[PDB]
């Protein structure tokens, strides 16, 4: 039984334009462990992306945290692109507010 | 076969290299080398948790090892020292980490390291026939064998009756005698007795032999003394039943 | 862990019961092992305890108290073949084995019909020694080392003639001294009053 | 103290594209040690672990994990032969314990195949639960070695707890601190909390005097700075006013936000 990743996108602190923040992408509940994650700025991939090591849940699933330092402007659009064996095409999840 | 290690005995001069061999046919993952010395518990020299890795034990200095494969784990003496005189034991277990798994030990390797081989001596062996007083009093006959003047304590004494090794009615000293206990290089003495019924001793065709295997010098070892080279040899003495 | 303690030596009688103690002070605890080692041989596995209690396995039992940090090996109906060393070993927090120095167990044979005597064995034409056999004495007798430096005396040895179900103690004495006689060989020892000294 | 836990995870992947073996330890939500089949070294994952454990510890456990890696590979071979499965499959192990507020303890040990429960140990009955017959075959072999089961119980109940206490002291500045949550209400009513540690938090909505459930719960998420954030939402009835209040419990402190 393969489990598809849950994808959540959020800022570290409550976001306000001009004030620098951290954009987070939390990918959890997936199985098996192979996964690729990118953060998107206006549809394009960010290079400044750090991530925690692979982590283990007690339901045997795995989780990860991807993040970049960023400063939200009303123009900019952010998203998180995830691919997994359980997905036909890369799944894009946009940051809300 | 279990855990097989070689050699059973070895004399070494100070500064000499040495390799001890060990194999196990039990498909165990973990292997160990220990040394056992008087008045203390086993001390780990090196170990190998599984094939492909080894690590220091409690007393690694002077030694190194090789986990050659899954079965074999050999122990190497870089430059033999008198303090490395000991009995070395190879052991193996199915898996280290597994908490209740016991060790399986090899037969041991007795190493003696000397500054020079000039004190190495094979045993003199003599057999002494039963007291007629014993035979009259108890209807039993005790033969005695003495192995004396040997060094180091690398001997195996056995009795042979009519060409067959016997064990029943035999008692050999668990520890050898120091002929001169005050000296550090004192030579040793070992006694053994074979006791048979009087009627068995009184058959004139019964043959009794006391055999002592001595492990000493090999071909490679240098010898510069006027006396005979004390090489690994068997020394024995005999007696026939009387009537 | 730090250390394991067990007594150096214990002596008990054939047929009786002996309890060998092992106290341990270690950094964590993952089990206590007992091993048996016959003189000149490999130690072999006897028992394992890790939870509190007594575990029986034939004539041998093993006890453990984790809170008191001690174990004992109980041997019932002692036989001569139980003569050996018994090694205590504890697994610490890092699954490393800490070994006790071992307990040497000595069994006194039950001598049914003691008949203490000192015999002279016949000389060997290939040796200058003369040899004396102190034999058939009760196990309560102890053999002392020699006082004279040209006289050699071995400790008591227990032999078993299985074809007669017969056991006996004996010690050997020898010398190449002209002065050496069997009537005097064991004078440094306390031997039974009734020791048979057959005429030379 | 609050409730704390120690758990060690192992992952085996049979035909990896990527390590074939990984082992990571946690205290609560915090990674403390790591090992994989690529590095072949056991390494600290927290500064207060590195600071408090000497090199011989890492050396010793490096050796053990190299062995455990091999044992995992072999067990994975046996499970796939028995399931008659081809391709890449996973094998996992989880061991650990909890130290609860009242001083009572728990202890657990489990195995998984392809992320599903496989074997679950019961330290009270000294037995293994098997989810299918491949697991049943292993159960019978493991249960035939009584000493190993007893070993497992002792380790879970004593050694695991002792390790946990040791690690708790090592990282007390991290593990035993409290950062209370910042809680606000947004508008459909969202109750949002952030900036809190530990991550264990309880958020709920009440309508008048009864616990309303028609509530939508957000997961507890890491903010990336050592603190966490979460939310909970309900839908306001458009035709009849009510008294709605957000309730938050966190580290022995209860909080109410009325609307």
């Amino acid at each position: 039984i393969q489990r598809t990743p849950k994808i959540q996108v959020y800022s570290r602190h409550p976001a306000e334009n001009g004030k620098s923040n951290f954009l987070n992408c939390y990918v959890s509940g997936f199985h098996p462990s192979d996964i690729e994650v990118d953060l998107l700025k206006n549809g394009e991939r960010i290079e400044k992306v750090e991530h925690s090591d692979l982590s283990f849940s007690k339901d045997w699933s795995f989780y990860l945290l991807y993040y970049t330092e960023f400063t939200p402007t009303e123009k900019d659009e952010y998203a998180c692109r995830v691919n997994h064996v359980t997905l036909s095409q890369p799944k894009i999840v946009k940051w809300d507010r | 076969a279990g855990v097989t290690q070689t050699p059973k005995f070895q004399v070494l001069k100070t500064g000499q290299s040495m390799t001890l061999q060990c194999a196990q046919d039990m498909n165990h993952n973990s292997m160990y080398w220990y040394r056992q010395d008087p008045g203390m518990g086993l001390r780990l020299i090196y170990y190998s948790a599984s094939e492909g890795t080894t690590d220091k034990g409690e007393v690694p200095n002077g030694y190194n090892v090789s986990r050659l494969n899954k079965r074999e784990f050999s122990l190497r003496l870089e430059s033999a020292a008198p303090s490395q005189t000991s009995v070395y034991f190879c052991a193996s277990s199915v898996w280290t980490g597994e908490g209740s798994g016991e060790l399986f030990f090899g037969e041991g390797s007795r190493l003696t390291v000397l500054e020079d081989l000039k004190n190495v001596f094979p045993p003199e062996v003599a057999v002494f026939e039963p007291s007629e007083a014993e035979i009259s009093h108890t209807q039993k006959a005790t033969l005695v064998c003495l192995a004396t003047g040997f060094y180091p304590d690398h001997v195996e004494l056995s009795w042979w009756v009519n060409g067959k090794e016997v064990h029943s009615g035999v008692c050999t000293d668990p520890q050898p005698l120091k002929e001169q206990p005050a000296l550090n290089d004192s030579r040793y003495a070992l006694s053994s007795r074979l006791r048979v019924s009087a009627t068995f001793w009184q058959n004139p065709r019964n043959h009794f032999r006391c055999q002592v295997q001595f492990y000493g010098l090999s071909e490679n070892d240098e010898w510069t003394q006027d006396r005979a080279k004390p090489v690994t040899q068997i020394v024995s003495a005999e007696a026939w039943g009387r009537a | 862990g730090q250390n394991i303690d067990q007594p150096t030596e214990m002596t008990a009688t054939e047929g009786a019961i002996v309890q060998i103690n092992c106290t341990y002070q270690t950094s964590g605890f993952n089990g206590l092992f007992w091993y048996q080692q016959h003189a000149g041989e490999a130690p072999t596995f006897l028992s394992y305890n890790v939870l509190d209690g007594l575990e029986e396995k034939g004539r041998f039992s093993s006890f453990l108290s984790r809170s008191k940090g001690y174990s004992y090996l109980l041997l019932k109906e002692l036989q001569m073949k139980d003569s050996a060393s018994y090694l205590c070993a504890v697994k610490d927090s890092n699954y490393q084995l800490i070994w006790g120095a071992g307990t040497k167990l000595i069994i006194k044979p039950d001598i049914q019909n003691p008949d203490p005597a000192v015999y002279q064995l016949r000389d060997s034409k290939s040796s200058d020694k003369s040899v004396c056999l102190f034999t058939d004495f009760d196990s309560q007798t102890n053999v002392s080392q020699s006082k004279d430096s040209d006289v050699y005396i071995t400790d008591k040895c227990v032999l078993d003639m299985r074809s007669m179900d017969f056991k006996s103690n004996s010690a050997v004495a020898w010398s190449n001294k002209s002065d050496f006689a069997c009537a005097n060989a064991f004078n440094n020892s306390i031997i039974p009053e009734d020791t048979f000294f057959p005429s030379p | 103290m609050r409730t704390h836990s120690l758990r060690y995870f192992r992952l085996g992947v049979s035909d990896p594209i990527v390590p074939e073996f990984i082992s990571v330890g946690y205290v609560d939500s915090h990674p403390i040690t790591t090992y994989d089949s690529v590095t072949r070294q056991k390494e600290p994952r927290a500064p207060w672990m590195a600071e408090n454990l000497a090199p011989d510890h890492w050396e010793r456990y490096t050796q053990l994990l190299r062995g455990w890696q091999q044992m995992f590979k072999v067990e994975l071979k046996r499970l796939q032969r028995h399931y008659n499965h081809s391709g890449s499959h996973t094998y996992q192990r989880m061991i650990g314990c909890e130290l609860l507020e009242d001083g009572s303890t728990t202890g657990f040990l489990q195995y998984a195949y392809d992320g599903q429960d496989f074997l679950i140990f019961n330290k009270d009955t000294l037995s293994w639960l098997a989810v299918d017959n491949v697991a049943h075959t292993i159960k019978q072999a493991w249960e035939a070695n009584q000493h190993e089961l007893l070993y497992q119980k002792n380790w879970l109940e004593e050694e695991c707890i002792a390790w946990l206490k040791r690690f708790l002291e090592y990282g007390k500045d991290t593990l035993q601190r409290t950062e209370p949550p910042l809680v606000r209400v947004n508008r459909a009513l969202f109750c949002k909390a952030h900036g809190f540690y530990p991550p264990e938090i309880y958020m709920t909505w009440m309508k008048n005097g009864e616990e309303i459930q028609e509530i939508d719960y957000g997961d507890i998420l890491p903010s990336g700075d050592g603190t966490y954030q979460a939310w909970a939402s309900i839908e306001l009835d458009p035709q009849s006013s009510n008294l709605y209040s957000c309730h938050v419990e966190h580290s022995g402190v209860h909080m109410v936000l009325q609307v």
